[PDB]
């Protein structure tokens, strides 16, 4: 069957020079094209360039100066080689198979490939500083006080947030990270009754494998 | 080369017969444009839907169409199912150039609509010792899961250091989404009412503080 | 005067090849359906009537004679060599004749079309090393339409010109619309070419081209093709009419003006 799968880096930091390899399966390069596309966090898609069965290629006319795909056919492999890499290059690349129908004369991206994450940052890992988030303003509404534990700035993603080592569990919103600056912060709020809190010592638990610390905070009222 | 046009988000319910729509800042989307319409599921697995216009590839069910509606061209969802949402990209080309669309957001309502919780944060202590101060507004528990976050200070609204993350689905199939206000320890003294306005469907929901 | 037949052709002992539904031009260009007959080899070579084409349309001018030049060598053998097309997308392919999931074409021919934005000026070389004579076997593709035409090879009138040292064939495509045969109008048409020894099979084109994918190796004709519906039975025999098998003890016989094998002589 037609099957494509992208190897690149993950990780460049800006002025580099990434390279992506479409991997393809089942179909000759001489007999079909390849595409490249990217898909940058939360926007739309966009066409970088394609290279023919021909072996000639056109480019997405704004990266162009940058982009440069190429193709070894014997070994069936495409390659998206981008160089002076800014960080709005951090997207999802993705190589889909060009198909052309010979009898109604059409063109059309019938395969498109698993995808592969990149990110352009200079930063290093660095943890996480976690700052304790309690109510403060005690309206005293309802019997669900709602506390919170702001992650901030990490590097690279994930951290893993937990509460009372997992005791708590029932309503945990574990929210997703942001990139403020350039390193990620988060969020995650766990929710319990007034009879509960200041009561009990409800503790807020943030390991970051890549940096191997292991911040807990309890969170005061 | 052009511009690719089509609908943000649509809202549909089961049943019903959808139409997403693609257009071209450069005219009307002709045969020659090969409207090219992709699925893209939950965490970005692409599949070809149609092409060439009205081309149904394979897997693809009977019930999603191509077809050229006026001077755009079009899909329709005849028959929605909650497998059926997700965002669908138009792509049409242009001379050995492809331009996709923004892609629309499709949902098929399938659960009841749920009112966000809102929830302000004030600085923490610590987080003010080193001279910086964010406010984090977690909104959670809504459906359809779609909201719009906006900041106010002292009454008056924000413009800078905001940021919110897109929703995303929870366990429960609802959402949760959330907001930052960052600004400097100074300046987060310098007022002394801060709100957070989570707008979903129709009626706005905020919380604040001082 | 011998004047009868079993009915039957006897499998024993000139090695007698039933096409079925092939017909050997079909199993030469490699109809999807002829796919078994590849590399095979035979000394009679019998053509049935069910045989049906079922692949891209295409006629083939100084079909009877291509026809026997291969039914005589005998043998099927392909051989496959390293053409080198840059600048355009090969192996391309049609409904009209399907193969595995889709389209499909002759498996011993490669349709070569556009890459993208263009069809470079073709003109590859292949010379003929060998001690033997290679029989290339090439295409021309009329389009239906200007359309078609332009879609495919982008100029507007293509040209194949198929070139060794000692010929040389300048067919240009003609744009039209024919019967329609399995959806469509248009047409290959399939031409040949035999290199001797110390000779170069030079291919250039810019448009239509149904380029070769290898060579037939050529024996000497000591075999032949035959139709007929005749059976085929576990038997000796060594005079073969389309009849079937009549015995070659009489010196003369009247059964058919066609047999293969020691024969009696026909009146
Ligand atoms: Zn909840
Ligand atoms: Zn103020
Ligand atoms: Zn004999």
């Amino acid at each position: 069957q037609v099957q494509l799968k992208e190897s690149g880096p993950g990780l460049v930091a800006p002025s580099q020079s990434l390279s992506i390899t479409c991997t393809v399966s089942g179909f000759l390069l001489i007999s079909n094209g390849v595409h490249w596309v990217r898909q940058p966090p939360g926007k739309g898609l966009e066409w970088l360039g394609v290279i023919w069965a021909g072996g000639n290629t056109n480019y997405n006319s704004a990266l162009m100066s940058r982009v440069s795909i190429s193709k070894d056919n014997s070994k069936s492999q495409v390659f998206l080689k981008m160089k002076s890499l800014q960080t709005d290059d951090t997207a999802m690349y993705y190589c889909a198979r060009d198909f052309y129908d010979y009898d109604v004369f059409y063109y059309a991206m019938d395969y498109w490939g698993q995808g592969t994450s990149v990110t352009v940052s200079s930063a290093k890992t660095t943890p996480p500083s976690v700052y304790p988030l309690a109510p403060g303003s005690a309206a005293q509404t309802n019997s669900m006080v709602t506390l919170g534990c702001l992650v901030k700035g990490y590097f690279p993603e994930p951290v893993t947030v937990t509460w009372n080592s997992g005791s708590l569990s029932s309503g945990v919103h574990t929210f997703p990270a942001v990139l403020q600056s350039d390193l990620y912060t988060l969020s995650s709020s766990v929710t319990v009754p007034s009879s509960t809190w200041p009561s009990e010592t409800v503790t807020c638990n943030v390991a970051h494998p890549a940096s191997s610390t292991k911040v807990d905070k309890k969170i005061v009222p | 080369q052009a511009v690719v046009t089509q609908e943000s988000a649509l809202t549909t319910s089961p049943g019903e017969t959808v139409t997403l729509t693609c257009r071209s800042s450069t005219g009307a989307v002709t045969t020659s444009n090969y409207a090219n319409w992709v699925q893209e599921k939950p965490d970005h697995l692409f599949t070809g839907l149609i092409g060439g216009t009205n081309n149904r590839a394979p897997g693809v069910p009977a019930r999603f169409s191509g077809s050229l509606i006026g001077d755009k061209a079009a899909l329709t969802i005849t028959g929605a199912q909650t497998e059926d949402e997700a965002i669908y990209f138009c792509a049409l080309w242009y001379s050995n150039h492809w331009v996709f669309g923004g892609g629309t957001k499709l949902t098929v309502l399938g659960q009841p609509k749920s009112s966000p919780s809102v929830t302000l944060f004030p600085p923490s202590s610590e987080e003010l010792e080193t001279n910086k101060a964010t406010l984090v507004c977690t909104i959670t528990d809504f459906y359809p899961g779609v909201v719009t976050v906006d900041w106010k200070v002292d009454g008056t609204p924000v413009t800078q250091g905001m940021e919110t993350t897109q929703p995303s689905k929870q366990s429960n199939n609802k959402y949760m989404a959330s907001s930052y206000l960052t600004l400097t320890a100074r300046a987060w003294e310098r007022h002394s009412s801060y709100s957070c306005q989570v707008t979903h469907e129709g009626h706005t929901v905020e919380k604040s503080l001082s | 005067v011998q004047s009868s037949s079993t009915g039957k052709i006897c499998n024993n002992p000139h090695r007698i090849l039933d096409g079925i539904d092939c017909t050997l031009i079909d199993a030469l260009l490699g109809d999807p359906h002829c796919d078994v007959f590849q590399d095979e080899t035979w000394d009679l070579f019998v053509e049935r009537s069910k045989a049906f084409s079922n692949c891209y349309p295409y006629d083939v001018p100084d079909y009877a004679s291509l026809r026997s030049l291969v039914a005589s060598s005998g043998t099927l053998e392909f051989i496959t060599e390293g053409f080198t097309w840059t600048g355009v997308t090969q192996n391309g392919g049609s409904n009209a004749c399907k193969r595995g999931p889709g389209s499909g074409f002759f498996s011993r021919l490669n349709w070569l079309i556009k890459s993208g934005s263009t069809y470079p000026v073709l003109d590859v070389t292949m010379p003929n090393n060998d001690n033997f004579d290679k029989l290339y076997i090439w295409g021309i593709h009329h389009p239906s339409t200007n359309q078609e035409q332009t879609s495919l090879y982008v100029q507007a009138s293509g040209r194949v010109t198929v070139s060794t040292r000692r010929s040389q064939q300048t067919i240009i495509p003609n744009i039209g619309s024919r019967p329609w045969v399995r959806g469509l109008s248009s047409r290959i048409s399939i031409y040949w070419t035999i290199v001797k020894p110390g000779d170069v099979l030079v291919i250039n084109s810019n448009g239509n081209l149904i380029a070769p994918r290898g060579y037939f190796k050529m024996r000497t004709g000591k075999s032949s093709i035959m139709r007929s519906d005749a059976p085929i039975d576990t038997c000796i025999s060594e005079c073969i009419t389309p009849d079937g098998s009549i015995p070659n003890d009489k010196p003369f016989q009247n059964v058919n003006k066609i047999t293969y094998g020691a024969c009696p002589k026909y009146v």
